[PDB]
DNA sequence: CGGATGTATATATCTGACACGTGCCTGGAGACTAGGGAGTAATCCCCTTGGCGGTTAAAACGCGGGGGACAGCGCGTACGTGCGTTTAAGCGGTGCTAGAGCTGTCTACGACCAATTGAGCGGCCTCGGCACCGGGATTCTCGA
DNA sequence: TCGAGAATCCCGGTGCCGAGGCCGCTCAATTGGTCGTAGACAGCTCTAGCACCGCTTAAACGCACGTACGCCTGTCCCCCGCGTTTTAACCGCCAAGGGGATTACTCCCTAGTCTCCAGGCACGTGTCAGATATATACATCCG
């Protein structure tokens, strides 16, 4: 018998395959689900978290503070052109609005 | 008591892995963990969608691969379904 | 007696409200309006504190954005002040209305 | 009643300038009152038909997050 | 290869309603159409309203729920009459 | 014996049950589930020819027209918010001249 | 001859072409707009007749509206001729851009 | 040169369909690259739903999911 | 309103999409079962409502005033349109080959269940990142 | 420009309570097989999207001429900023109850298999509703 070996590990992925297939099992999505599709969906899935993170990090870091917190979210989710267009629509808990400011609301 | 289910751990790993040395509040946590919860419904649905209309009955890797390209806007898209497919073919091994 | 000339404190009190994040209405006041309003369809009905916070802080930024697209319009009239003519219009094109 | 009017004008001051609004008109005030009544009428015909469905009584934050997810509108963080 | 259609039963309601009016074939491709997708918006909302609740079953409930949303007011009411005068009549037949 | 008789529909029942056992959207459908949603279908089609019909009287003609369905779902305020985004093919626009445009 | 008063034609234009239920564009140009639209993502791109009429009624469908929102726009600065300004500020409010 | 195939008559008559009364003549450039960018988006998204059908054809099935997926679905074509 | 035009209105003749037998097979309807999802029952306590009282920032009121929304003149300039013409779009055939679409294998792949156990969740401290603030150095601002 | 004044940032201090690490402790994720079957594949068909030539002609295009109106001058009024007076939000802490999660036990209702039978849609006929062209009043513009 081989030592148990986790699927995540398998395929170097942070997120896990199995709750993944599971999920694809139980939610009603396809009467049969495929075996590299679990896998897929948890790669893209850690690659969008780890990009939408490290965007948030740098924002934080540049705000002079360590914990990451809604509002150096927001700024990471409106700030990038692509994820601004990926989550159009959502809007963020206690996420505030971009600091922008009109040209003619100037003085003068 | 009963278990919820949440990518608390999960998304602790990737933190950890992209930023050593930052952390991340309960809050950021849940607006993560529902981000995650809200990708995965959206990209599964469509990959049920592309099943149903196709006229087949699986949802494998391609079906994924094909969803992906759609709901992906930009090019994140691409360096999304080159990761998918190196995970895959590494785990094919 | 120094006074500020009228706009200082506009290009001012905009900085406060958008860099920082908070909820700009009072909690009891909200709270008591959206048992008003939702009296009329169920009675005798209990509201989760969670479930008045996230009401409020999505009907926050619907509130945004409409004045930010108000704004806007106001902005291509050649003016500054926003008038309701300019929400009716911003609430027409979005299609909501 | 009349609460609607509990939403005071210097909130209505307070988010247009989170908006980026620089001078307000004196109407505008009483229009805000009707798309916010409309809105929150809006949304909470579809929360209370969400917990009637259940057989609660009690409206829960999930069962706003849905009805908002349902208008486009979807809110990250409850639930 | 066949492909399924809803000309005859609009035809029907329309004969029931209507007596010497006739559907160019574009406006019956049009009413079909609007049937398949009225019929996806009201099943996929009971779907996902019974996932949401930890039940397994599409009953006459979670579509009526689902008529409830899907329509306007005094739509709603009349549409969620007619399926309970329809149902009443079959529960009994 | 057709469900869709001893119901009383002219949609069908059989069909809608078909559907929503292939249609995958749970593993078990209950058993009022299709009669409840055959006529809500039917109620909302006889209502959409009853206002094609209507439209088709203005327009004295026999027959209606894609674009009498276009007219007939965009003159009311409800059936406007169930197929406000849509846009019917081959249709046509409600005729619609704003009050500045006037002399 | 009758040199027409300007506006009166296009009002007489407005009530003949609100009746028309016709595409108003050439078949063939947008055929070919589209073929080579295509060209660019992949080659070889055999198109049904009946996609092109879609995309056709689709595309007509979409620049109407957007001319109608752009005509909300351009009566509200108190004017009565098209900008494209008025066009940025439609697409701006729909939030396609 | 095919995208100057909608010409300035055709974007007229449009815009009259659009209910409007004067026309700047700076509208034809702009009213093109709104066109231009609207048909390629659903182009890609029609070609992506063909490369998965595994097909070299674009029927309009296609094309209608297509604008299904963009908010905008289209009746009478399936 | 004198005069003039593209505005509905009544008529003949297509004529081709719409309206109607049909049949047959192909999916729906009885017949019957059984096993697991759901309704009913109890309960209990976590969460919700209702309430008193001290505290004060926020709301309301009121007035000075100043900058902007608005009323108006004009002008020339960019946009209607009348018309020739000329340019390329639908019709309508021709040819035809590449590709969608329907069947017949049968095999590699996924559901399922019987052991097996470690990863992930519930719970418990705990120390340091950040909240709050005193106050000082610092930088806009507008009346001169 | 300039200088008193009004905000503002930040340096440093104290304080805290909530991420974070650690420790049980289940049960959902791993193997190991069978077992059926979805589709991967090959092949054959047939069909329509595509190419092209000419033809008729609808309208696209360029050249003008007229002119409607998009864009500084002055005005007055309405919204901002501050000073004073509330007053209801808020925070705390209490008390009481109710209904929302739990298990436990049926039990009955829909998936599943089978056999039968009628109805729904392609496959063929007619046929007549409405397009298409022709001649007659006219609402409104030129002026």
């Amino acid at each position: 018998r081989a030592k148990a070996k986790t699927r995540s590990s398998r395929a170097g992925l942070q997120f896990p395959v199995g709750r993944v297939h599971r999920l694809l099992r139980k939610g009603n999505y396809a009467e049969r689900v495929g075996a590299g599709a679990p896998v897929y969906l948890a790669a893209v899935l850690e690659y969008l978290t780890a990009e939408i993170l490290e965007l948030a990090g740098n924002a934080a870091r540049d705000n002079k503070k360590t914990r990451i917190i809604p509002r150096h979210l927001q700024l990471a989710i409106r700030n990038d052109e692509e994820l601004n267009k990926l989550l159009g629509k959502v809007t963020i808990a206690q996420g505030g609005v971009l600091p922008n400011i009109q040209a003619v609301l100037l003085p003068k | 008591r009963s278990r919820k289910e949440s990518y608390s751990v999960y998304v602790y790993k990737v933190l950890k892995q992209v930023h050593p040395d930052t952390g991340i509040s309960s809050k950021a946590m849940g607006i993560m963990n529902s981000f995650v919860n809200d990708i995965f419904e959206r990209i599964a649905g469509e990959a049920s969608r592309l099943a149903h209309y196709n006229k087949r009955s699986t949802i494998t890797s391609r079906e994924i691969q094909t969803a992906v390209r759609l709901l992906l806007p930009g090019e994140l898209a691409k360096h999304a379904v080159s990761e998918g497919t190196k995970a895959v073919t590494k785990y094919t091994s | 007696p120094h006074r500020y000339r009228p706009g200082t404190v506009a290009l001012r009190e905009i900085r406060r409200y958008q860099k920082s994040t908070e909820l700009l209405i009072r909690k009891l006041p909200f709270q008591r309006l959206v048992r008003e309003i939702a009296q009329d369809f169920k009675t005798d009905l209990r509201f989760q504190s969670s479930a008045v916070m996230a009401l409020q802080e999505a009907s926050e930024a619907y509130l945004v954005g409409l004045f930010e697209d108000t704004n806007l319009a106001a902005i291509h009239a050649k003016r500054v002040t926003i008038m309701p003519k300019d929400i009716q219009l911003a609430r027409r094109i979005r299609g909501e209305r | 009643r009349d609460n609607i009017q509990g939403i005071t004008k210097p909130a209505i001051r307070r988010l247009a300038r989170r908006g980026g609004v620089k001078r307000i008109s004196g109407l505008i005030y009483e229009e805000t009152r009707g798309v916010l009544k409309v809105f929150l009428e809006n949304v909470i015909r579809d929360a209370v038909t969400y917990t009637e469905h259940a057989k609660r009584k009690t409206v829960t934050a999930m069962d706003v997050v849905y009805a908002l997810k349902r208008q486009g509108r979807t809110l990250y963080g409850f639930g």
